[PDB]
C-alpha cells in the first residue's frame, strides 16, 4: 500500500 | 482525496480476469477471425480496444453473442493481440510483427501500433 | 517467453473498466446491501472478491441478476471496497475503518483486510 | 514497454  | 493504494491490484485483477477467459468462466461473446473462434469478455475487448468499444456500446451490437471480423485479419495475429489484453504481455516477433501491427490498427490499440512502428523503423 | 510487456496496460484497463461502471455500461448484476442497490460488472467483482469468487462461479447463482447481501453489511463500507475493486484506491478512514474491514472480511478481500488491521493497531 |  502507499501514498498515490 | 486521502485514499491509500494497492499498487498490485490493477495487475491482479487483470491476472483473475485471465484465469476466468483460460476456464472459460462468463465469456459472453466468441471472436470469428476466417476458420477460427476466440471465446472473450465484452468488457475487457473494450476496455484494451477502440473498435470493440464502437462495437459493444452499439445499440444493436451490445446485444450480439458472435462477431465476425474482417476476413483480411489473421488468426494468429488476433491471438497474439487477444493474449496481450488479458496479460500485458505482447509476444512480437520477426514472423509476426506485420499481422500484429494490421491487427492493431485494426482494432485501434494504439500502444500496440506505436511498439511495433518503433521495431519496424529499427529494422530498416 | 521472449514477451515484451506495457507497465501501464492493467491499470488503463481497470480505469476503463470503471469508465464502463460509471456510465452504467454491460454491466450485468445488482449488489443489494440494505436499502441500497449497486450496479457492478460480475467478472470484476469475482477478480476482486473470494466470496463473488465463489457466487458466481455456482451453477444456479451466476444466472441471477440481484444478489442480496447479508443485512449486517454497511453500504457506505461496500460502496468504499466497490470504488477500490474499479480503482486501487481504498478510501480508510478513522469514522469508516471498523466498517469496511468488517466488509472486506465478509467479501473475502485479503489485502484490504491486511491494512485494515495495521491501520486499526497503529491507533492501540 | 519493458522486458519482463
Ligand atoms: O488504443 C485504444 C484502447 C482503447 C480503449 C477504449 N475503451 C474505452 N475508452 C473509454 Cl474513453 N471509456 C471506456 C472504454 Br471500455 C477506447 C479507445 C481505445 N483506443
Ligand atoms: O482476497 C481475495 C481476492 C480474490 C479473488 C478471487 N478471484 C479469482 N481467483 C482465482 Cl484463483 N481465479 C479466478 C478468480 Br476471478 C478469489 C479469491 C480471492 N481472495
Ligand atoms: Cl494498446
Ligand atoms: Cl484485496
Amino acid at each position: 500500500w502507499v501514498i498515490p | 482525496d486521502s485514499c491509500i493504494q494497492f499498487t498490485r491490484h490493477a495487475s491482479d485483477v487483470l491476472l483473475n480476469l485471465n484465469r476466468l477467459r483460460s476456464r472459460d468462466i462468463l465469456t459472453d461473446v466468441v471472436i470469428v477471425v476466417s476458420r477460427e473462434q476466440f471465446r472473450a469478455h465484452k468488457t475487457v475487448l473494450m476496455a484494451c480496444s477502440g473498435l470493440f468499444y464502437s462495437i459493444f456500446t452499439d445499440q444493436l451490437k451490445c446485444n450480439l453473442s458472435v462477431i465476425n471480423l474482417d476476413p483480411e485479419i489473421n488468426p494468429e495475429g488476433f491471438c497474439i493481440l487477444l493474449d496481450f489484453m488479458y496479460t500485458s504481455r505482447l509476444n512480437l516477433r520477426e514472423g509476426n510483427i506485420m499481422a500484429v501491427m494490421a491487427t492493431a490498427m485494426y482494432l485501434q490499440m494504439e500502444h500496440v501500433v506505436d511498439t511495433c512502428r518503433k521495431f519496424i523503423k529499427a529494422s530498416e
